[PDB]
């Protein structure tokens, strides 16, 4: 029938929608100090605007090495267990310390790569100083995602999007005590913005501490009561299952960089475009990631009941709603393709070229929506490896050469971004069809394989 | 800031010319290039000029059609273009700096003129072949002026190209001694004349020499003067 | 454009005007130059009343109603050359006739001589005569040709030297070619000269 | 076409003479007017010239700066202001009209002249 | 020569006043530097003002105390004063902006004008 899938589909939605919620209030701490530190200057706005593109994505392959740890703690309580649960917390942290050993290196490598990227000493030394500024906060950013991490694995959402709220509405005023040198506070035009993003990273790991240890619906785990020490032995095991997935995400940031170098030799009004059209495509790219970690979330509890149709009936309802919001938000993008553009930017020239640009944007997010949630669904299944494997095929053998073949050499006259963005509407749609066929063969398995894998 | 010239000489009628004006110094892109001739003893005359791009660019009417400019921004160079040239367009050809946009900014009050030129290249269309002259005696008439002032002449003809010089007892006599400019004779030759105005008495009896040199074909041939 | 006075004539400490006619509606605030005998042009005043960067303040323009005129202060012995005007049009620059600063003097009269054709010549089968005026001011003088008192025209060129620098005169010649054939059948040969030195002209000739 | 000077006599040497000549059929303003002199049984020498307005005059090197020349196109009539007479300026003053427009000194037109002694 | 455009110069006689503004379209102007530059002939351009999308104005030196910069950011506009001229400030007065293109872009782009003469004289 259709009474006994649908009570799935209202548990996946009240787990989804709050972590939205918390994934869109992380953007608004670089929307807004980037917007706030143009109240100054240009040069403010263009220095804090370079240094939030290496923090990015430095601290996002520090996090994909923590993301492994939802399933192996959500699997614990279907099983019932639960009294592992405080010993693979307390390695996680061992571990979150760690991965911040090299980011914190690399961080200080930043002059050279400005200097190697054609910049005046004007905003470097302004970029230079916002960077010391927010090194200072990757030990209390990693440790706040494993935290994040253990209560999505508890499945219990709730203290994550309040707390980033409140992180980012006590982002707003305190940037301006910093910034216009109020209060007996630095002057610090340009930054002052990272000063107020490392406090607020401090405050908010703080009452999520606080929030751990004072909750009643966590009692029952006793997590703070033993002083437990490092292993090598079974800290390995998080390291072989959390590095693909870190791996997947640096190759995809170093296609998406590689793609706007050979964009670069076309005009300065062809390469706008495209970034604009790039942006808002990543943007609305939340909603299918969302539904992703439900999924992972949901599958691996099933699995740890030592039910398996639960866990078939997660994966098929997921990806049936990320398709649905997919073409929801693709329709409602092709529609309104005239206000946004005039938003970004105010050349006609530019919106006049991205109105084009924009209408294959939405296939890419009907496409990719797809891709995620059944990555997300195979992360269920601590299948961490075959998703790489998979995902670099897809993306830059058959993803990157067909966009330059569409593109620069005129085979198949000479196309410009469109045939890029075409491959990449190939590549998208061959990870899609490897994906799809690997969760297949490994949801056509018999229950005692299925569950051995799942185990391991 | 500097403007060098180079490419100029001797081109056969109808034939085709490309000279280059080599700036340096100063930010290419916001200045143009104007091309200035000035005919053998008369005034300046313009004759086109180029922006920084192709964008710009104008003519004079006088040579319309058959000159073209065209700017080389990436090591600052701009070309001019000469074919089927006719021999009114012998001449010398300066290089001048100006402002980028100076159609837009000239009115009744602002007027922003040509800043740096340059030395400038001579270009001569020829119609007979190189040769050296022929030196004749100008001897001084027995009654004109006997006994007070005297003239002696001497007469150099039918030569090419331009560049020759005479000289009168070798260097050793400057007193009044005229050498009148080349005047460009009907047949494509050149003419000139050189005299002395020697006072009287046997012009000091001794023999006065005409001694021309004409590098292209290298004679320096000696003539010695008297009269009868 | 036509400047008005085409030759000026003044001594070291005079003021000195030129003046430039822009001789159409398109008055574009006209920019005068400088040029010395086998030089580059320079630049003096610029915007029609603007000195240029390193220009002594003698220099100084001005606009009379439609007309643009230089004037110097006080005449050094530098400043004997030939001075440009450059008013603009719509697309095109042009240049003004241009004119020449010469040193003033007492008025001088030539001395005429005439020199038969040289006998080798006449083996080479074109002969020429030249009659040559010496030492006189200022430059404006005519010579005429007459053979047997028949006025040619046309096979005469002249050529004038430069203003001397020890006494500033000038000195002129005037060639006749002739063919042989020509040259023979005539007897006499007249050189005739004018100049406002001269109460009347004076005739050099000379028998074939 | 007719020349007629006037004012001249007889002066002491470092005296001052002004004479004039009144010119008639022509219109001096488009031509430049000579002076000349002769003395009894000598050349016609020159004398100075005045040539059109913004042109300048011009003087012999004897008479320079003891005479003074002075053009008036209104009354078409010349005026030469003599400074400073000396003995030897004793001469008939013979004017003239220069025909050329380029003033290339070919003179048609004389006066009748006026006899100028000077003697203490 | 599009986005800038320059009015306001003509000849003024020493010891007057102007008014330059300069009007941009086709860029931002909210988040944009400003900035009026000169060039004389013989010379070369050199900075003589500027403002910096809050104040913060950066007059030169040979230039305080008779150029005031202002802008206005309602209709999108930038204006200089000119105070107590002398025969050493003729030259044509250029107009310059800097800043980001878009909300999604990282590095600055720049763009001038075609400039307005200013000549001072009797």
């Amino acid at each position: 029938s259709v009474h006994r899938y649908k009570k799935e589909a209202s548990n996946l939605i009240k787990l989804a929608t709050p972590v939205l919620i918390a994934s869109v209030a992380q953007t608004g701490m670089g929307f807004v100090d980037t917007i706030m530190a143009g109240g100054v200057s240009a040069i403010d706005m263009a220095a804090v605007s370079i240094a939030a593109s290496i923090w990015l994505p430095s601290i996002l392959f520090g996090v994909g090495l923590l993301m492994a740890l939802v399933p192996v703690v959500a699997q614990l309580n279907g099983a019932g267990r639960q009294h592992k649960i405080p010993f693979e917390v307390h390695q996680g942290l061992i571990l979150a310390l760690l991965v911040s050993i090299p980011i914190i290196a690399v961080l200080f490598q930043t002059q050279f790569i400005i200097r190697f990227m054609d910049v005046e000493e004007a905003m470097a030394t302004k970029t230079v100083g916002y960077m010391h500024a927010v090194i200072f906060a990757v030990p209390a950013y990693l440790l706040f995602q494993a935290l994040r991490s253990f209560t999505d694995g508890m499945s219990l959402t709730k203290p994550a999007m309040v707390i980033g709220f409140i992180g980012l509405l006590l982002n707003i005023p305190l940037n301006w005590i910093f910034v216009y040198g109020k209060f007996g506070a630095p002057e610090l035009g340009g930054v002052g913005c990272g000063v107020a993003t490392a406090i607020v990273y401090w405050i908010m790991l703080l009452l999520l501490l606080f929030y751990i240890v004072t909750s009643k619906r966590l009692a029952h785990v006793k997590v703070f009561e033993t002083f437990h020490k490092p292993q090598p032995k079974e800290l390995i095991r998080l390291f072989r299952l959390g590095f693909p997935v870190a791996a997947a995400l640096f190759f995809e940031v170093t296609l998406f960089a590689v793609v706007a170098l050979l964009v670069a030799p076309l005009g300065s009004t062809v390469v706008a475009a495209h970034q604009v059209a790039l942006n808002f495509s990543s943007l609305v790219f939340m909603f299918p990631m969302s539904i992703g970690a439900a999924v992972s979330i949901r599958v691996g509890h099933k699995l740890g009941e030592q039910d398996t149709k639960g866990a078939a009936i997660a994966a098929n309802v997921g990806l049936m709603t990320g398709l649905a919001t997919a073409c929801i938000t693709a329709l409602l993008t092709v529609l309104f393709r005239e206000q946004i553009a005039l938003l970004y930017t105010e050349n006609q020239v530019v919106v006049a070229l991205a109105m084009q640009l924009l209408l294959f944007a939405a296939i890419y997010q009907c496409m990719d929506a797809v891709q995620v949630v059944a990555a997300g669904s195979l992360r269920g299944y601590k299948d961490m490896t075959a998703i790489f494997h998979r995902t670099f095929i897809s993306y830059w053998v058959l993803g990157l050469p067909t966009g330059y073949i569409l593109g620069m050499t005129n085979w198949l006259q000479p196309l410009g971004a469109k045939g890029f963005w075409l491959g990449f509407i190939i590549g998208l749609s061959a990870a899609a069809l490897m994906l799809g066929q690997r969760l297949y063969w490994l949801q056509k398995q018999s229950d005692d394989v299925q569950l051995h894998l799942a185990a391991k | 800031v500097q403007l060098v010239e180079s490419g100029g000489g001797l081109v056969q009628p109808g034939g085709s010319l490309r000279l280059s004006c080599a700036a340096s110094g100063f930010n290419f892109s916001y200045y143009s290039i104007h091309w200035v001739r000035q005919a053998p003893g008369k005034g300046l005359e313009w004759v086109a000029y180029i922006s920084s791009s192709s964008s710009y660019t104008s003519y004079a009417d006088s040579v319309k059609g058959r000159f073209t400019i065209s700017a080389d921004t990436s090591k600052n160079t701009a070309y001019l273009q000469m074919n089927s040239l006719r021999a009114e367009d012998t001449a010398v050809y300066y290089c001048a700096r100006g402002y980028q946009y100076w159609q837009y900014h000239a009115s009744w009050y602002w007027n922003g003129g040509l800043d740096y030129w340059g030395q400038g290249t001579l270009v001569t269309v020829s119609s007979a072949s190189t040769k050296g002259p022929s030196v004749f005696p100008l001897a001084p008439s027995s009654k004109s002026t006997s006994g007070g002032t005297a003239a002696l002449g001497c007469l150099v003809k039918d030569y090419f190209p331009e560049p020759v010089t005479v000289s009168w007892n070798s260097g050793a006599l400057t007193s009044g001694v005229h050498t009148f400019p080349a005047v460009l004779q009907s047949s494509g030759l050149y003419s000139l004349s050189s005299v002395v105005t020697v006072p009287s008495s046997s012009l000091g009896t001794q023999t006065y020499i005409c001694n021309v040199n004409h590098k292209p074909s290298n004679t320096k041939v000696d003539k010695k003067v008297e009269p009868k | 454009m036509t400047q008005s006075p085409s030759s000026l004539s003044a001594s070291v400490g005079d003021r000195v005007t030129i003046t430039c006619r822009a001789s159409q509606s398109v008055s574009s605030a006209v920019a005068w130059y400088q040029q010395k005998p086998g030089k580059a042009p320079k630049l003096l005043i610029y915007s029609a009343s603007s000195l240029y960067s390193g220009v002594p303040s003698r220099f100084s323009g001005s606009r009379s109603g439609t007309d643009f005129t230089l004037t110097i202060s006080s005449l050094q012995p530098e400043d004997f050359a030939t001075y440009y005007c450059q008013q603009s049009s719509s697309s095109l620059i042009t240049f003004g006739q241009g004119t020449k600063v010469e040193i003033k003097r007492t008025v001088a009269a030539p001395s005429v001589f005439i020199f038969p054709p040289s006998d080798s010549q006449l083996k080479s089968g074109t002969a020429s005569v030249v009659c040559l005026l010496n030492n006189f001011y200022p430059r404006e003088a005519k010579v005429q040709w007459k053979v047997d008192n028949a006025l040619q025209s046309g096979n005469s060129q002249e050529s004038v030297t430069e203003q001397d620098s020890k006494d500033s005169t000038y000195s002129l010649s005037s060639t006749l070619t002739l063919s042989k054939a020509d040259y023979e059948k005539h007897k006499v040969y007249a050189c005739e000269v004018t100049h406002q030195g001269l109460s009347s002209p004076v005739t050099k000739s000379f028998n074939r | 076409v007719q020349l007629q000077e006037s004012g001249g006599g007889l002066v002491q040497p470092g005296g001052s003479l002004r004479l004039s000549c009144a010119a008639s059929g022509r219109t001096i303003s488009r031509y430049a007017m000579s002076w000349f002199r002769q003395a009894p049984g000598k050349e016609r020498e020159f004398v100075a010239v005045a040539r059109r307005s913004g042109d300048g005059a011009f003087y012999a090197d004897s008479v320079q700066g003891r005479f003074t020349v002075s053009r008036d196109d209104a009354k078409n009539t010349v005026y030469l202001q003599m400074n400073s007479l000396k003995p030897e300026d004793t001469a008939v003053y013979y004017c003239a009209i220069d025909s050329d427009t380029f003033y290339s000194g070919s003179y048609d037109y004389w006066g009748q002249g006026t006899q100028v002694t000077v003697s203490s | 020569q599009r986005q800038l455009v320059e009015s306001g110069g003509g000849l003024v006689q020493p010891g007057g006043s102007l008014r330059l503004s300069c009007a941009a379209s086709g860029i931002i102007f909210k988040i944009n530097d400003m900035g009026w530059f000169r060039q004389a002939p013989g010379k070369e351009r050199e900075g003589v003002a500027g403002i910096t999308s809050g104040g913060r104005t950066n007059y030169a030196d040979s230039v305080k105390g008779r150029f005031i910069i202002s802008r206005d950011n309602v209709k999108n506009t930038v204006y200089l004063q000119m105070n107590s001229l002398e025969p050493e400030d003729t030259a044509v007065y250029y107009c310059k902006s800097d800043g980001l293109i878009s909300y999604a872009a990282s590095q600055l782009s720049t763009y001038w004008g075609k400039g307005t003469p200013v000549t001072v004289s009797s």
